[PDB]
């Protein structure tokens, strides 16, 4: 498919770890809209101090999804864990076979560009 | 529930002939992995099963002679 | 009985090799040097020992005995079928 | 100590039959046995093949000789191996050696 | 479905007899690696396979002798 | 007892090889080929074949086809010949 | 399609002998392991599929003896 | 190819009897390793390509025997 | 031809690992002008925050190739990876046997020699 | 049987050694390689 | 090239006995490795090479008995 | 260069028996090692070496036997 | 100046079989690694090297026997 | 200087065979570790030393036998 030898093999792997770790989420809105995905997700704990005292911890929630199917997924739509909603943030590069992407709850916060 | 069995196990068995039976996966802190059984075992398990259940007749009786 | 006597008696030795059969037979038995399949017919010359090389080897079958009981079996049988015929068990066998 | 080889000498490959024949020769040069020969361009004289007269080639000699033969002995049929005979240094392909004697009674095995 | 993975198996036989069976698939703490098999049980498993599909004749029955 | 040595005599040998089994027979038992039917061989002088790993011809050394079987008829024969009131020569 | 496979296998038979049939590969981060075979498999399968496929003579069977 | 593949298997063989048969190659960062091959195989693969190959004489026919 | 030993073990790694896990890359403009090679692609990502904050997203694509091709390149040209188009901005010194290609994207920003 | 006996008789002693068969024959049955027909 | 074939491997064989042939060789970030062969395996080479060559008598024939 | 071979290979021996046949050593990013052998394989070198030079012999007839 | 090594042979016996022979020392970045021979070749070395250096006697010729 | 030694070995052949024979021992960048041997070896070779030594009787010869 490929001239790579290699990237199969990732591609075989990346498939391997989204069946046996993750979850499906299911997107709305966007020009996906509604679309159903696997992949691993993860909530790593941040906190911000600010001034004296402004303790904001929070979460950096990566889901870790295949740029094949998330291609144009833009930024300002929507994305649903499950329950629980939230909205891309940002999207990495492909490393070969996939890319991360990072959330943030809620909803967007506006457009802002015009 | 023995057909379901039935082909999940020769799906596995074929896998792992060819080359799809993963035996760990790695999540750079989120990992872990199966044992592995063996050829000769999981045959002769695909047999047991596939005799006990109800498809078809797969092995006859002994053979007769006549000159 | 006897094609099993035949078949064991048949194949007196055989050898292994990784080369051409050809060459094989040429550089363990011999002969060749044929004047125009069938393999090749040797000569049956006189005693002969031939070269060896790693992964190259000849090993002569001692088969078995050609009358493992059934001489006396078939002796057991001539009697039962004497006593069936009603003549003496010397004159029929 | 002192130990050698002894190789039997066979000029034949095969079993055909090989046969000579004897011709004038304008042979320059003391010719070993069993050399290759063509005709001259000019005098179509006998004279041991060079190698680049490609198709010339027309007979193996016989006995060795010299310049004062004025006939040698050579061999019309036969079939030879590619060893044993000997060539000029200016055939120096062994595919032109080996199909130098085609379409004669001379073979090359 | 007998002859596509019988034609699976046949080009996995021919892979890892030849060099590039992916034992294990490593990049920046995303690891995997797949269990291995043996070419005999492989080989083996290749020619029941065929028996069972309806591949043409490739073993018979003995030979008999006649002077 | 009869057919069971019938059968172990008429199995004498084997012959294993990976490749076809028709081209093994041909290159291992001479066979044929030339001309299931299988492939019967002719039956000529001894003949030696050569094998590359893999495969194996190995002969059967069969076993006794009458191991004590002979011993075993004389006693039942003799208790037969008892039974029926005439002598056990005469019998058998 | 078996000439191909005959000498892509003679080639890696070759490169295996003399010194290039490589185990592992590794990138700073992407690391590739391959299945170690064996010789005797290997020549096992080169000489089944060269018997089996449009290659010239090569073996013949077994012998015969005159005085 | 018979002669060229012939002479680099010969001095392949030769290098990995006095010292230099690599096992692995690494360099920070790249690291790669070739499957290491035992001798006698080696050995007897040279002897068998040889015999092959249209070389000089090799071998002789048994042996014999006289008063 | 190099008085190693080692030299020519490595090269021949870097060989062969280019041709198992890398990918065609089609030059393009400079004195090499139309021609392919083979080089290992790699994108790792980078972000920068300019002022109070701007996610300014971008990646640091490189190459790997060796350097017996890669000679007279310089730094104006541009390259052409599958359907991607990159251009060099630096040339890593060879390592022995190869060197890293750093690349942009799009039209390298003018030249601005003198 | 007759001609199994004589093959089975007429090789008896085999040698094996990876040198050359010429030299390995002088070196091992003696041999007569100072003086094909093997 | 036969008699430099064999200084070398006589040097070689030296060095494997007292002390002199290195396994791998590392400077932190380059490292190379070499398989090492078994002494009696480089004894056979170097004692055929030694018979090959135009190397004098080493070896006689069988000793006959006389009374 | 035969007696001080051996002069050195006598020495190894007597290193090696003793404590100081360095297996391995390695300094800040440097690493090396030499592959060691058996003591037999040695010593038995060292006895035929000792043989084939021409210093004085250990080796006798093999006996004599007389009332 | 065979007592001397007799001497060395039998001190690292000792020390050896007791707690005093170091197989490797680590400094730190400067490490060192030293072949472990066994106490059978060992006390072979001891006993062959204390036979032919011409010390008191050892051993003596078989034994009588007498009514 | 027999005794000395003996008693050394038998005393250590006891902490070590009860819980303290220091294998290896470790500081802040050192490493040192010593070889380890059996306990058939050294119990045998205190039984030599002490008949060898001239220490009380401990052995007697052989056993007769009287009606």
């Amino acid at each position: 498919d490929f001239d790579n030898l290699f990237d199969a093999a990732i591609a075989r792997a990346d498939e391997t770890i989204r069946g046996y770790m993750g979850t499906s989420a299911t997107i709305t809105s966007g020009e996906q809209s509604g679309a159903v995905i696997r992949g691993v997700f993860d909530d790593p704990e941040n906190i911000s101090y600010a001034g004296q005292g402004v303790r904001v911890e929070g979460s950096s929630p990566s889901l870790f999804v295949r740029t094949d199917e998330v291609r144009q997924l833009r930024r300002g739509d929507t994305l649903t864990i499950g329950e629980e909603n939230f909205w891309v943030d940002r999207v990495s590069p492909d490393d070969g076979g996939s890319c991360h992407l990072w959330l943030g709850r809620g909803v967007p916060p506006a457009v802002n560009r015009r | 529930t023995r057909q379901e069995e039935l082909a999940a196990a020769r799906a596995a068995l074929h896998d792992l002939m060819t080359g799809k039976r993963v035996a760990t996966v790695q999540k750079d802190g989120r990992r872990v992995e199966f044992t592995a059984t063996s050829v000769s075992d999981l045959k002769k398990y695909i047999a047991e099963l596939e005799v006990q259940t109800g498809m078809t007749q797969r092995r006859r009786g002994p053979a007769g002679f006549y000159v | 009985q006897l094609q099993s006597a035949i078949v064991k008696a048949m194949y007196a030795a055989t050898i292994e090799s990784e080369l051409d059969t050809q060459s094989a037979m040429d550089f363990i038995l011999g002969a060749n040097s044929q004047e125009q399949y069938a393999a090749a017919p040797v000569r049956l010359g006189g005693a002969k020992v031939p070269h060896l090389m790693p992964g190259d080897s000849l090993n002569l079958q001692t088969a078995q005995d050609t009358d493992n009981g059934y001489s006396v079996f078939e002796q057991s049988l001539l009697r039962y079928i004497a006593a069936g015929l009603g003549v003496s068990y010397e004159q029929l066998s | 100590t002192s130990k050698e080889t002894f190789t039997h000498y066979q000029p034949q490959g095969n079993s055909d039959p090989a046969h000579t024949a004897t011709a004038p020769g304008g042979l320059s040069a003391k010719a070993p046995a069993m050399t290759p020969l063509m005709l001259d361009t000019s005098s179509r004289k006998l004279v041991a093949w060079d190698g680049t007269t490609d198709g010339a080639a027309v007979g193996i000699l016989a006995v060795a000789a010299d310049q004062t033969s004025t006939t040698l002995t050579f061999y019309k049929s036969g079939t030879f191996r590619y060893e044993d005979v000997l060539w000029p240094e200016a055939a120096s392909d062994e595919t032109k050696k080996r199909t130098a004697f085609a379409g004669t009674a001379i073979s090359i095995v």
